[PDB]
């Protein structure tokens, strides 16, 4: 019965976002397969080979944020979130049942 | 900021259907494909930019119709008195229409063909449920009316 | 249970149905690419159904049975129809559909409003013949139409002469009829008018000796309505004693002085109950606090400011 007032909507890295295909199950996909760590090479650039898959899969999942603000907000979901514990667990449970 | 709107005389669907008859079909027939589409076909290859329009063109298609006894709307004038709209419309019907060039370009070679083809694939990984430009972006030519002969 | 549903989809993310008796389905036309309901109204059927009114829905190019209406068939005895900014949607095919069946035993109300400019409209009184040697078709214009105490045609497109041939075939009753909207609608002209294909001109006298007892009438927007064309209603004021309620807001062309000479030739009948000319620019305000002093009008709005005339819920139902 009523015409309607604007209000400001927000976006935030939801779980099931995280939990999307492009989230946890890229990483699964595709780390293994990019990331490589040798011995031929320094430490400073076997750090980077990982932070550099992990910062383009942050950016391709979630743009918005800086890379360490997007760890923080990773880590914290991850203390709090049930289903993503679940789902943590359910890779160790497979691991596990291997 | 509401605004008062009048009824008028004319039809750009109409007059826009009218300007592609033309375009895909006219030739200078009293010299004896159209002469505006293989025009078109040296657009597409690349060799031409200037497309020139001949109101003479215009009114001897409006004759041919006319003899062939279906009204042409008298598009002469209509682009004599607001001939900075048609200028749209006649862009518009040749980029729904013109064809494929025949001559190699090296088509890579322009930025604007690797900028649209990299929109082009992102649009379709988006499209696989995981206009494309302004047209004025990628029409290459120029667009001119030159008025009637004395007649 | 449930007799009146009311669907106001603000946004989008991504058998028989006796117990029904009023359905609202408001959408914003921004966000609805799609019409909701339309599997189910075309299916199924809603016979208690008395009130139906759908805005903002837009009409799939799809399935031309919708857009031919031939869902709405479905809903007979449906007092009140309000259908507005529906942006796909036709009166002209919706008059094939008032052409070519008898669709409905009684509709009391009938508000049609499409948005764009549709090609011009004629009331298509062709009858064919299937063969000479055999009957027409009966075209069903008046058994649609002959309840009709409100029509409401907002910015419908349809021409002057459509009008007037609904009078003249008295498809419209005249006598049940008592409230008409034609606002907006470009192809309108009026006898006094020199510059117009003749199909676009509204024969008012015709028409209001038709409708005569018709106690409102709306023609906001109706920037047709010049000041040399108000001459006709003056003209015309025998014709129209019954209206009490005017709407001619929104106007940028009628000035005060037509106001002025209308309202002292209706005085000729005893004011004039209401009249609208909010947002109208040529409105001198000595004019009007003129006819309040003089009392030629009980209540006259002039409220220069307000810039629109779509009250949401009370003069329309497309959403915000």
């Amino acid at each position: 019965a009523i015409t309607a007032r604007k209000r400001r909507p927000q976006v935030k890295l939801t779980a099931e976002k995280l939990l999307s295909d492009k989230g946890l199950p890229y990483v699964l996909k595709n780390a293994h397969k990019r990331i490589r760590i040798s011995s031929k090479k320094n430490s400073y650039d076997n750090l980077s080979n990982i932070i550099q898959f992990y910062q383009l899969w942050a950016h391709e999942l979630f743009p918005k944020a800086k890379f360490k603000d997007f760890m923080k907000i990773c880590q914290t979901v991850g203390k709090t979130d049930p289903v993503l514990r679940e789902y943590r667990v359910s890779l160790f449970r497979d691991e596990m049942g291997m | 900021a509401a605004l008062p709107s009048i009824q008028l005389p004319v039809d750009y669907n109409n007059l826009f259907n009218e300007i592609t008859d033309f375009l895909v079909t006219f030739k200078q027939d009293t010299l004896s494909g159209p002469k505006y589409m293989a025009m078109l076909q040296k657009v597409a290859n690349r060799e031409l930019n200037s497309v020139i329009i001949d109101l003479d063109d215009i009114l001897q298609y409006q004759n041919e119709k006319f003899l062939q006894g279906t009204q042409a709307d008298d598009l002469v004038s209509a682009i004599q008195q607001n001939a900075n709209h048609f200028t749209e419309l006649f862009c518009r019907a040749i980029d729904n229409n013109m064809p494929l060039p025949t001559k190699e370009i090296d088509y890579k070679d322009d930025v604007l063909d690797v900028i649209l083809n990299q929109r082009r694939l992102r649009n379709e990984r988006m499209l696989s449920d995981r206009e494309l430009f302004p047209p004025n972006l990628t029409r290459r030519y120029f667009l001119y009316f030159k008025p009637l002969s004395q007649n | 249970l449930l007799k009146k549903i009311e669907l106001i989809f603000v946004n989008s993310l991504v058998v028989i149905y006796s117990e029904l008796e009023k359905i609202t389905l408001i959408c914003d036309k921004k966000k609805i690419k799609n019409f909701p309901l339309c599997r189910a109204l075309l299916r199924g059927q809603f016979p208690l159904l008395q009130k139906l009114t759908i805005t903002g829905v837009t009409f799939p190019m799809n399935n031309q049975d919708i857009m031919n209406f031939q869902w709405l068939l479905n809903f007979p005895d449906l007092k009140e129809l309000w259908i507005e900014d529906n942006d796909n949607c036709e009166l002209s095919k919706f008059l094939q559909l008032l052409k070519f069946s008898n669709v409905w035993k009684n509709l009391e109300k009938l508000t049609f409003r499409e948005n764009k400019l549709y090609p011009i409209v004629n009331l298509d009184e062709d009858q064919p013949v299937t063969n000479d040697d055999e009957v027409p078709s009966m075209l069903f214009y008046k058994e649609n139409l002959q309840n009709l105490e409100k029509l409401d045609l907002m910015g419908t497109s349809i021409s002057g002469s459509a009008l007037t041939r609904l009078c003249e075939q008295e498809y419209l009753d005249g006598r049940k009829l008592r409230s008409l909207n034609i606002g907006n609608c470009p192809n309108i002209q009026f006898p006094n008018n020199h510059a117009h294909t003749a199909r676009m001109i509204l024969d008012v006298n015709a028409v209001l000796k038709r409708l005569s007892k018709l106690e409102e009438i709306n023609l906001s927007h109706l920037s047709s309505l010049n000041d040399s064309t108000m001459k006709s209603f003056i003209i015309n004021v025998p014709f129209l004693e019954n209206l009490k309620r005017l709407d001619i807001s929104h106007n940028f062309e009628i000035t005060g002085i037509s106001i002025y000479e209308f309202l002292k030739k209706f005085q000729m009948d005893q004011p004039l109950a209401y009249l609208n000319i909010d947002g109208c620019s040529q409105v001198s305000h000595i004019t009007v606090n003129m006819i309040r002093a003089q009392n030629l009008v009980t209540q006259v709005d002039c409220v220069y400011e307000r810039d629109v005339w779509r009250k949401f819920g009370i003069n329309s139902y497309s959403y915000s």
